[PDB]
C-alpha cells in the first residue's frame, strides 16, 4: 500500500488498490500522494 | 546545333554564374578525387584548389552556351577571359 | 616615494580613507580586486528534507544562498577541486543545518542563528552566523505556523564572488578623484551656469579652488584618489585591504612567475 | 545597448532580480471505450509493455 | 516577497532592518525616510527595496496546508 | 542551457598556459602576449607600468571578446632591449608598490 | 501553395537576434544547442582524413 492524505481533513490513510478513491471518515475523494521520503539536493546558484 | 568558331558571337567574358558553376563543379570533383593540374601551396579546402586552377585557367572545361533559338556555342573555359 | 594612506573615517561597516601617489591604474585596479578578488563563504549546496512552507525550495535555497557568514580562517580551508577526497571533508567545507517547526498560535520566525555548527573547525572562526542587528536576531529567512516543519543541511563552500554573488564581502565603494575640476576629465552640462547647479563635493574641503584666471592644466596627472570600502559583515575592513593588495600581488607575482618559466 | 538593447547587471541577476517560476500541469485521465478495454495507471514493465 | 536577503545593487544587509522598520513605524509613528534614515540606508538603490516591497507571505500563511 | 561556467572565468583550462609569447611581424622588435583567463585589471596595470618606462615605444592591450577570458598584450621596445625584461622590471615595481601600499596601511591602521 | 510552391523544410533553425559589435559584418553568432543539433555531410578526402578521423 500507499501513504495517502485527505483533502480537507488532512488525515493519513494509506489505501491499498481496489480500494477506489474516497476518504474514510469524510467523503471528500480528493486524496493527496505526499511527497518523497528521500533527499532532494539544491544549487543556491 | 553547333554554331562553328568563326560565327560565336557571344560575349568571350566569363560571366559570374560561369564562374560560379566552373568552380563549384570543378571543387565536386576535386572533392571526389580528381587529377589537379597544378601544384598545390599546402592547400586543403577543394574550393581553395578550385580557385587556384581558374586563376590559371588548368579547368579542363567547355561552355555549352544554349541560345534561344534551341542553338549552342562552345566556349572553353581556358579561352574564356575570366574577370 | 610610493602611496600613502589617510584614514577619515573608520567604523564597524564604513570606513573612508585617502589613497594618493598611485597612478589611476593601481587605483581602479584596487578597487576591481577589491570588489571581485576576494575570497568568500557562502552555501553551495542545499539539502532539503521536508517542506511545507507556501515558498518553494528552490526559493529558500536561493534565499539562504544569500545568507551571508563569518570567513576569516577561510585561507587555509582548501577548496574543493584542491582536496583529494571524494564530495567533502573537514577540509573543504564547513556543514551546517536548519530545523524550524511552529509552536503556538503567532507565527514562529526562522533566525540566521537558528543554523547551528554540526562539523569540527580545527581550530579556525568560520561558520558562525554574522549578527550585526540591535535587537539579537538573525537575517529573517522565513515565517512558519504551527504544524510546519522544515529541516534541511546546507553545505558552505570557498568561492569568490565571480563564481556567484553571493561570495561578495564589500559593499559600495565610493570612489572619487579631483574634486575641483581642474585636470578637464569631465565637461559639466548647464544650463545656465554650472557653478549654480553642480552642488560641492564633501572631498573638496581637503584641497582649494584652482582659482579662475590662471594657466590652463596640461601637465598635472590624476592623483590623490577618495576611496570609502564597505563590508558587508565577513570580514572586517584591513582584511578587504590587505587580502586585496596581497591578491594583485599574487596574480602579479603568478605573472612573473609564468614568465620566468618560458 | 543599440536597437533598443538592454545591459542587466550579473550581479543582481545572481542575487534574485526578475527571476520567475513558470508551473506547468500535466493532466491525465484513464478511460474506458465499450467496457471490455480499460486503460490502468500502472508502472509499464520494460519486458511485456 | 518575505524581505528580500541583501540588496539589489550595493549588496548590503537588509534582512535584519525590516522587524525593527515596522517597529519603528508602529511604535514611534516616524515617517518613512525617517525610519529609512535610522535604519542606516544613505543610498537609494537600497530605499527601493524596503519601500516598494509588497510582502505577500502574510497573504499565503492564512491557508491551511 | 548554454552559458559557461562561471569558474571559467578564472580557472585557467586543460593544456593551457597562462602566457602565449608570439613573435609580431609588423614592426622590428615586437611581440604580442597573449593573456589567459583575466581581464582589463591586468591588462591597464600592466600597460600603464609599460608606458611610464623610457625603453618601450609601443605598449597596448585589448579584450578580443567578452565572453572569453584572454586579452592580447601588444610591445615594441627599441632595439637591443627585450621586452620581456621590460614586463618583468613592471612585476616588480607592481609587487613593491603593493608591499608598501600594505606596509603603509598596516601602519596607519594600528594607529586607530 | 503549401506542397509545391512553399514547404516546410528541414536543416533550419528559428530563434531571436541580436546584436554584437564585435563581430564582423558577414558573420553570424550561432549557439552551441544549434550548431550541435544541425549537420553538413562532408565527403571524406585524403585531406581530411584525420581531422573527421579525429570528429569521429
Ligand atoms: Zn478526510
Ligand atoms: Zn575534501
Ligand atoms: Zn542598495
Amino acid at each position: 500500500t500507499l501513504k495517502y492524505i485527505c483533502a480537507e481533513c488532512s488525515s493519513k490513510l494509506s489505501l491499498s488498490r481496489t480500494d477506489a478513491v474516497r476518504c474514510k471518515d469524510c467523503g471528500h475523494r480528493i486524496l493527496l500522494k505526499a511527497r518523497t521520503k528521500r533527499l532532494v539536493q539544491f544549487e543556491a546558484r | 546545333k553547333a554554331i562553328p568558331k568563326d560565327q560565336r558571337a557571344t560575349t568571350p567574358y566569363m560571366t559570374k554564374y560561369e564562374r560560379a558553376r566552373i568552380l563549384g563543379t570543378r571543387a565536386l570533383q576535386i572533392s571526389m578525387n580528381a587529377p589537379v593540374f597544378v601544384d598545390l601551396e599546402g592547400e586543403t579546402d577543394p574550393l581553395r584548389i578550385a580557385m587556384k586552377e581558374l586563376a590559371e585557367k588548368k579547368i579542363p572545361l567547355v561552355i555549352r552556351r544554349y541560345l534561344p533559338d534551341g542553338s549552342f556555342e562552345d566556349w572553353s573555359v581556358e579561352e574564356l577571359i575570366v574577370d | 616615494e610610493g602611496p600613502q594612506v589617510k584614514i577619515r573615517e573608520a567604523s564597524k561597516d564604513n570606513v573612508d580613507f585617502i589613497l594618493s601617489n598611485v597612478d589611476l591604474a593601481m587605483a581602479n585596479s584596487l578597487r576591481r580586486v577589491m570588489i571581485a578578488e576576494i575570497p568568500t563563504l557562502a552555501i553551495d549546496s542545499v539539502e532539503v528534507e521536508t517542506n511545507t512552507t507556501v515558498l518553494a525550495d528552490e526559493f529558500i535555497a536561493h534565499r539562504l544562498g544569500l545568507i551571508p557568514l563569518q570567513s576569516m580562517d577561510i585561507e587555509q580551508l582548501e577548496y574543493s577541486r584542491d582536496c583529494f577526497c571524494e564530495d567533502h571533508c573537514d577540509k573543504c567545507s564547513v556543514v551546517l543545518t536548519l530545523q524550524a517547526f511552529g509552536e503556538s498560535e503567532s507565527t514562529t520566525n526562522v533566525y540566521s542563528k537558528d543554523l547551528v555548527i554540526v562539523s569540527n573547525l580545527m581550530g579556525r572562526n568560520i561558520g558562525h552566523p554574522i549578527i550585526q542587528d540591535k535587537e539579537g536576531n538573525g537575517v529573517l529567512i522565513c515565517k512558519l505556523r504551527k504544524g510546519q516543519e522544515l529541516k534541511l543541511t546546507c553545505v558552505a563552500k570557498k568561492g569568490i564572488a565571480k563564481e556567484h554573488a553571493k561570495w561578495g564581502p564589500a559593499a559600495a565603494i565610493e570612489f572619487e578623484y579631483d574634486p575641483w575640476n581642474k585636470l578637464k576629465h569631465t565637461d559639466y552640462w548647464y544650463e545656465q551656469d554650472s557653478a549654480k547647479e553642480w552642488p560641492q563635493s564633501k572631498n573638496c574641503e581637503y584641497e582649494d579652488p584652482p582659482n579662475e584666471g590662471d594657466p590652463f592644466d596640461y601637465k598635472a596627472q590624476a592623483d590623490t584618489f577618495y576611496m570609502n570600502v564597505e563590508s558587508v559583515g565577513s570580514i572586517p575592513v584591513d582584511q578587504v585591504v590587505v587580502r586585496g593588495i596581497d591578491t594583485l600581488q599574487k596574480k602579479v607575482a603568478s605573472i612573473l612567475l609564468a614568465l620566468t618559466q618560458m | 545597448n543599440q536597437e533598443d538593447s538592454m545591459i542587466m547587471n550579473q550581479s543582481s541577476i545572481d542575487r534574485g532580480l526578475f527571476r520567475s517560476l513558470f508551473f506547468r500541469s500535466y493532466m491525465d485521465q484513464e478511460k474506458k471505450y465499450g467496457m471490455s478495454i480499460t486503460e490502468t495507471f500502472e508502472k509499464p514493465q520494460r519486458t511485456n509493455t | 516577497m518575505i524581505v528580500p536577503v541583501r540588496c539589489f545593487s550595493c549588496g548590503k544587509v537588509v534582512g535584519d532592518k525590516w522587524e525593527s522598520y515596522l517597529n519603528l513605524l508602529q511604535e514611534d509613528e516616524l515617517d518613512e525616510g525617517t525610519a529609512l534614515s535610522r535604519l542606516g540606508l544613505k543610498r537609494y538603490c537600497c530605499r527601493r527595496m524596503i519601500l516598494t516591497h509588497v510582502d505577500l507571505i502574510e497573504k499565503f500563511l492564512r491557508y491551511n496546508p | 542551457m548554454n552559458a559557461p561556467d562561471r569558474f571559467e572565468l578564472f580557472l585557467l583550462g586543460e593544456g593551457e598556459s597562462k602566457l602565449k609569447i608570439d613573435p609580431d611581424t609588423k614592426a622590428p622588435n615586437a611581440v604580442v602576449i597573449t593573456f589567459e583567463k583575466e581581464d582589463h585589471t591586468l591588462g591597464n596595470l600592466i600597460r600603464a607600468e609599460l608606458l611610464n618606462d623610457r625603453k618601450v615605444l609601443f605598449a597596448a592591450y585589448k579584450v578580443e571578446h567578452p565572453f572569453f577570458a584572454r586579452f592580447k598584450l601588444r610591445i615594441q621596445t627599441t632595439e637591443g632591449y627585450d621586452p620581456k625584461d621590460a614586463l618583468k622590471n613592471a612585476c616588480n615595481s607592481i609587487i613593491n608598490k603593493l608591499g608598501a601600499l600594505k606596509t603603509n596601511f598596516e601602519t596607519e591602521w594600528n594607529l586607530q | 501553395r503549401g506542397n509545391l510552391m512553399g514547404k516546410r523544410v528541414d536543416f533550419s533553425a528559428r530563434t531571436v537576434i541580436s546584436g554584437d559589435p564585435n563581430l564582423e559584418l558577414d558573420q553570424v553568432g550561432v549557439p552551441k544547442s544549434i550548431a550541435k543539433t544541425l549537420t553538413y555531410p562532408e565527403v571524406v578526402t585524403p585531406y581530411n582524413i584525420d581531422r573527421l578521423t579525429q570528429l569521429v
